[PDB]
């Protein structure tokens, strides 16, 4: 029986059900997701401010690709802040008979299409995103950080032999950018 | 000369499983973290 | 009794070694959030969906955990700011919550 | 001709996206990096919003789009190179 030996590292499946820890856990799995309470952080070091409009475009590419990742959803970053991508951002926005270019638009903002980024730097002078600006990238801008979320449990096996492809995808994501040589860190309960 | 290793040949075995295990035990000390 | 010093004199789970200890470590430190890797969720649930009380109670009760020095290290609002608002709150918006760094 | 040059750019980028792969170099990418002044900002050509587009997607390689017009096979500054990545 021995070759047939799973284990589990969720702690929350060998305690009680009654436990109030346990009732907020079930109070969050009605709403969201069982593996919404224990996220990851993946944090990318660069030597220079990452606050310009060319860097946010590779901060898009670490999000997209560790989105793509098998078992991950929500993923949360700037250029990402509720694990959905910003609006007036896609393809038909960076090209600007206008009611036809404006149904464009509107049609690639109902589905978060997430084929094109810019973000114009007007965005960094304005007030109304400093306080988003600070939640995700270092006081000095040389660091930037990802909320990422599981799918299903998040201390099981898959859950755990995600955090090396959840590594390995920004890895790959900044190879041949300016931030390549980035120091990554990953954090978590997985 | 054999008359007297034979003779201390428990404490020779001991040496050797104890030199054995602990090389393999600072080997296997060195794994985690990298 | 042996309990007693048991629990006095516990342990951190993760070796300082491991990569993930100094990845959380590292991550505060940068971000100027506390040193540690230990973190809690308050989650806010309602019957009907989160308004303007439970965001008046919500600011309220962040004012006083930010006041707690010595226990609270930081904590991530991200529904008290419009932008982020909606990944803090479910898809019902039925219940809410913020990370808060211990 | 500009048509199969986007095939081309296509091999490149699908090369380079294998996982212990870095500095693919074709013709399309003459350095390992994409070559500027062919991202979306210059398909697309108040002008110094787009300049600023333009010229943000040059300083990260986006490489998300890719044309190189068809007058860059009579450019003398081009066959060079072209003789290096495409057969005679």
């Amino acid at each position: 029986t021995l070759p047939g030996y799973r284990t589990n590292y969720n702690d929350r499946n060998y305690l009680p059900a009654d436990l109030p820890a346990n009732e907020g856990y079930a109070a969050a799995e009605r709403h969201f997701s069982q593996a919404r309470m224990n996220p990851e952080v993946l944090m990318v070091e660069s030597d220079h401010d990452m606050r310009n409009s060319a860097d946010f475009l590779v901060i898009n590419k670490i999000a997209k690709a560790i989105f793509a990742v098998e078992g991950i959803s929500r993923v949360q970053a700037i250029t990402r802040p509720d694990g959905k991508p910003i609006e007036h951002t896609s393809i038909p926005f960076l090209i600007s008979m206008q009611e036809d270019s404006a149904a464009m638009g509107e049609a690639f903002d109902a589905s978060r299409n997430d084929d094109s980024f810019y973000l114009p730097p007007e965005v960094f002078d304005n007030p109304d995103f400093q306080r988003g600006l600070e939640q995700f990238l270092s006081p000095d801008g040389h660091a930037v950080r990802f909320i990422i979320s599981h799918e299903g449990d998040p201390m099981s096996q898959a859950g755990i032999a995600r955090i090396a492809k959840i590594k390995t995808a920004a890895k790959e994501a900044i190879k041949g950018t300016p931030l390549e040589g980035s120091a990554i860190y990953l954090g978590g309960t997985a | 000369m054999i008359g007297t290793l034979k003779r201390a040949w428990i404490p020779l075995l001991i040496l050797v499983v104890v030199a054995i295990a602990g090389f393999t035990v600072q080997r296997i000390r060195t794994f985690f973290g990298s | 009794q042996l309990e007693t010093v048991g629990q006095i004199q516990a342990v951190s789970m993760s070796p300082d070694a491991a990569p993930s200890m100094i990845s959380m470590k590292h991550i505060g430190k940068v971000f100027e959030e506390g040193d540690s890797d230990s973190a809690a969720m308050i989650v806010l649930e309602g019957q009907r969906p989160l308004g303007d009380a439970a965001h008046a109670f919500y600011d309220q009760m962040i004012g006083r955990l930010q006041a707690d020095t010595t226990h609270v290290q930081s904590l991530q609002d991200f529904w008290g700011d419009p932008l982020t608002a909606t990944g803090a709150q479910s898809s019902d918006g039925k219940a809410a919550y913020v990370q808060v760094k211990l």
